[PDB]
């Protein structure tokens, strides 16, 4: 069924954010694997897979709404030179995604697109309870355990 | 008996306070990512809930009215060492009361209540042993090492 | 914001009061030999604890401090129909407060909280329907037949 | 010797409880109350196991168990009467057991004391069960209670 | 018939006395360490209680009042040969009573109880044979050898 | 959990008694195995393991109460020359241990230290129902069966 | 088969050493469990049970040689205040028993007691390649990992 132009635009913005997040998490996971932080690499790989799943859901919604997805568009990438900076950059990007998701949910509610609102609410739940929560936990553990102990935990068994 | 029922009510008030404090501490431990310590605190919370269940059934056996309204002061810490020390503190301050209650139950020839409270005392003393051990481990291996062990699997 | 945290803490206090009320009612129900009704009440109490667990998770995630100290007034019933009426009434009041909290969360663009509270509302209205129909069952089949059903297998 | 005499009195009551519970269970099964009869059969069996443990304890103390004596059996003509008779016998059990436990604690004898303490735990559980059964009879009506005690037809 | 019910009550009293005697003898056999003889005495006790269950059900089905109050004189042996001799003598009395009761039940044309008592008499005669054989084995093989056999596994 | 000095002292005394019991049971089991009485050897190996477990419980209790568990101290041993002397010595020692345990239980109840009282009641129950009872049974069996029959039963399969 | 007084005497000395080691290992394992060092506690308990088995082997050999075992005598115990002193004392006692076992093996060879020599060589092999080796490894790990990291590994999963 035909969708609103505003709904399509906010969905395309969310898709651009999700694709950029997936690419950033991909590079971060690979640089963590390169550095030997196996458990961090596994977690960030799973998070990247979740990001691809969310992007797929967004593209399905966009096509269902008879819109054209903007997959060529990519946002700026903030790549960290070490694990604390990587965690901070991922957390900041996920926070911006959270704000954009909340704005899009409000727009969908105003535009009477309740199915899109349900999809975006599920995405916001995933971003807040799985992604943002884990990253904030990681920064807290970096500050509590210390960088050396946190990196020892991140490396895992060798 | 009136005195025995009042003492059991006070012990139950302790038990409910301990349940709430244990569960809150476990929840903020999970929030901070201390999965192993959070899991153990959740288990100790659940054990306290089972003990309070036993106590409420015992009070209803004695034709009394269990008091699930009163709660003691909750000692909530801002960090893991403060949680451990607060938990051990409440366990000790209530262990003394449990010992006095067991003495009273022995006085009044109430022996099933005495047996239940002796089991509660054994579990409580294991808990104090665990928490004193945790504080000494924090002293020995260090704060950061203990926090890393509390996190467990990243 | 502080308003959403205050609303969530109010809902959490409602949850803790419901937990205590359900557990007390189940304890007295099995004290009186109402095994089936007591089992159902104990299960509902467990579900209320799971809900309070989720609420404490959400409050901690929102950079807040859950209040596990404050508790509401416990409507302890003198018999089974009075327990049903008390539980139904407190569920009605909690449902009204929950609806207000959901509206406030939607107003503040707090959508994950709204989802959690909508789940809470679904479960709460399921309980409210259950207690309403149990009171109507006491009416329809009589008090003695309802007590016979509430006891279950001897 | 006082501990032995107290243990023999507890054993005499436990034998009387065995007999009363078994006869009540058999009467309930004769009347068709299968659930109540099964529960009373289980209670009699538990009291038989308790008497077995107490006879073991008495013989371990180099005493002579007095299986000849038996207390009066309170036999009821209808189900509520047998319920209250069981309850009264259990109340007498509880009083005698508490006196025995205090005596055992006084005599620095502790193993028979923990045996008597667990016995008192089951006895208080049974006391609660029978008081609850009487209150349930009052609550649901004798007809409904007998229907539940019948179980499956 | 009144005489049949009185005879059934007498046989029930004999069976209850046998139950008490057999269980006591099993318990002191286990106290002395005669594990195998104690196990056999325990099994014999259990069979006598099953027989008393059958007899009680028969008395009730005849619309009669079972007399579980009465009990005969317990012959308690100071040693294992005396235990076996006392068991055999009590079985002698029980068998004579059983034969008379079976004759009486046949006379009154009450055949179901006669068949139940025939089963009881078959088991009683088997018990006669076992205890007579045990005493003869004691005499043949020596008390020390018989006691070693009664111990079985140390 | 600082306990009373009297409780710690009597627990150390019980620990000394328990360790001496373990040593006596060890020697007796070894010489029964040497003589070919494998059934008795198995029973006394079990009993010596039980006494080691009891000593472990006592040491754990003394360490819980911030006390120093004395283990270097031993009591005089009573090694039996033959099986009846083994049984007599073990029975007498276990009865004396029972007397000490009863005194300790009374004292622990007096000092309101009920967890130690529960531990000591468990130890007294194990000593009375399992150890003292079996040794009394063995003495009675040696009396009734005679020495030769009892030793044949103890030998088992030759 | 008669055993010489010298062989039986050195076997009794070795048995005394094994029993004293068993008591010291008992106390050390119990205080390790007390302090929450679970991994070290399990290891030391296993080593103490190994010492019990060694003492049993020695007692059986002594009884074969028609000699009375010396089970009552105990050497002076050396209980460590903390883990490093604990394991330094354990290593010192193990080295002492290693020298004693070597002297006993030489004497057994000099006296044509080849089966006793075999048993003592098995005991020395176990002592050197299991007990001594692990203790030296533990001291090296205390030096290398540091005390805090080594105690973290000793505590294991809390
Ligand atoms: C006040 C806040 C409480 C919270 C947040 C809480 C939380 C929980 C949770 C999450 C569970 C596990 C449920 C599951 O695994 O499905 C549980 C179990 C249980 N709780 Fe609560 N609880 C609370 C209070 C109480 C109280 C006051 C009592 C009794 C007086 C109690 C008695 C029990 C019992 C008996 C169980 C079953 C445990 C088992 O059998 O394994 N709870 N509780
Ligand atoms: C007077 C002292 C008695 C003692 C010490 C005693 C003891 C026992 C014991 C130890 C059991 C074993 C239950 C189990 O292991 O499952 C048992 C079962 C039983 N008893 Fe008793 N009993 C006594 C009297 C009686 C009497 C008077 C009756 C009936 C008139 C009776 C009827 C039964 C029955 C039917 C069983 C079940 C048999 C089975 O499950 O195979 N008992 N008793
Ligand atoms: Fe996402
Ligand atoms: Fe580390
Ligand atoms: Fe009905
Ligand atoms: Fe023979
Ligand atoms: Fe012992
Ligand atoms: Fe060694």
């Amino acid at each position: 069924p035909r969708g609103s132009p505003k709904v399509i635009s906010v969905l395309n913005g969310l898709l651009t954010g999700e694709l950029t997040a997936a690419d950033q998490y991909f590079v971060h996971a690979r640089m963590l694997e390169n550095w030997g932080f196996k458990v961090l690499y596994e977690r960030i790989e799973h998070e990247r897979h979740d990001e691809l799943d969310h992007a797929g859901l967004l593209i399905n919604r966009i096509l269902f709404l008879e819109g054209v997805p903007d997959v060529a568009s990519r946002a700026a990438l903030n790549i960290g030179s070490d694990v604390p900076k990587m965690m901070a950059n991922d957390l900041a990007y996920e926070l911006q995604v959270v704000d954009e998701l909340k704005a899009a949910i409000a727009l969908c509610e105003s535009e009477r697109d309740y199915d899109t609102r349900r999809i975006l609410v599920h995405l916001l739940e995933e971003t807040e309870q799985d992604h943002v929560r884990w990253l904030e936990v990681q920064v807290g553990l970096i500050d509590k355990l210390g960088l050396k102990n946190y990196l020892q935990s991140a490396a895992g068994e060798i | 008996n009136r005195t025995v029922l009042a003492a059991l009510n006070d012990v139950l008030r302790h038990q409910l306070t301990a349940i709430n404090q244990y569960f809150l501490h476990a929840r903020m431990m999970k929030n901070w990512g201390f999965n192993a310590l959070g899991k153990h605190e959740y288990k100790e919370s659940i054990e306290e809930m089972k003990a309070a269940d036993k106590l409420i059934e015992r009070i209803l056996l004695l034709e009394g009215l269990p008091n699930l309204q009163d709660l003691g002061k909750l000692l909530i810490g801002e960090n893991v060492p403060e949680m451990l020390k607060n938990d051990f503190a409440m366990e000790k301050d209530a262990h003394a009361d449990l010992v006095k209650t067991i003495a009273l139950c022995e006085k009044q020839a109430d022996y099933v209540s005495r047996d239940l409270l002796s089991e509660f005392l054994e579990e409580c003393e294991e808990r104090m042993d665990f928490y004193e051990t945790q504080l000494e481990l924090v002293k020995k291996m260090g704060e950061q090492n203990y926090l890393q062990s509390a996190v467990g699997a990243l």
